[PDB]
């Protein structure tokens, strides 16, 4: 609940900054703005895979899925204690950081 | 648009919710929670009111504006579960104030939610508390 509403919402930012682009960027171009951005979805999509007309990958590495429960929290927490500040890696820490208030509730 | 148009969905429900639950046999009660239903449907007229306004100035693409809606579309999915919840058995009496509570609790996960939880079921409870 709490890492995947962190998901929408983060989406939702990301979708904040790309439309506030107008659509007739270089394609190169917008692939550089969303190269951070392309290296922080493969790495979280990687422990997502969120393929839905042909499952699996859903960016990143052959992402079957994600891990299992609050076991998905433990092996997100141990990620992002070891990848840390990158793309994703720094985005997973701010939102494991939040999810510590989801932590706290949990207290 | 349909993204977008799933809270229009959900608000058609709870207004004509609203409306069937509006009957004083209900409850009064149930007619203070009818109330509060009445409240939350202007606040989310008043939404959709400056939602109509910055169309009148252009500032949105579909996905953009379902964006923007998703906290009050949260909300109201949330209320529509409960309003099923409750009228589905017409949960009314100290029976819809057990549901309130057990929706407490169940809003415990989400501050918003128990917060919410807690001053509605005060609202509700003053008449039959």
């Amino acid at each position: 609940q709490a890492f995947t509403s962190g998901l929408r919402r983060y989406l939702q930012y990301y979708r904040a900054c790309v439309l506030s682009t107008p659509p007739t960027l270089s394609l190169l171009t917008i692939g550089f703005l969303f190269k951070k951005l392309g290296r922080q979805l493969r790495y979280l999509a990687e422990l997502c895979g969120v393929g839905t007309a042909l499952p699996g990958t859903g960016g990143g590495e052959p992402r079957a899925a994600f891990p299992t429960g609050v076991r998905l929290l433990s092996y997100l927490y141990q990620e992002a204690l070891d990848n840390c500040s990158n793309e994703h890696y720094p985005v997973l820490l701010s939102l494991l950081k939040t999810s510590c208030e989801p932590y706290t509730r949990f207290i | 648009v349909s993204r977008i148009l799933p809270v229009a969905a959900s608000y058609s429900t709870v207004t004509r919710f609203i409306e069937e639950k509006s009957s004083f046999e209900y409850g009064q009660v149930n007619h203070a929670l009818a109330a509060a239903m009445r409240t939350l449907v202007k606040e989310y007229l008043v939404l959709v009111t400056q939602l109509e306004q910055l169309q009148r100035q252009g500032l949105l693409s579909l996905q953009k504006l379902w964006f923007y809606i998703q906290p009050a579309m949260r909300s109201l999915d949330i209320l529509a579960s409960l309003a099923t919840s409750v009228d589905k058995g017409e949960c009314i009496g100290g029976a819809t104030l057990s549901l309130l509570h057990d929706r407490s609790f169940s809003y415990t996960g989400d501050s918003q939610a128990q917060e919410l939880c807690l001053h509605l079921t005060k609202a509700a409870s003053t008449p039959y508390f």
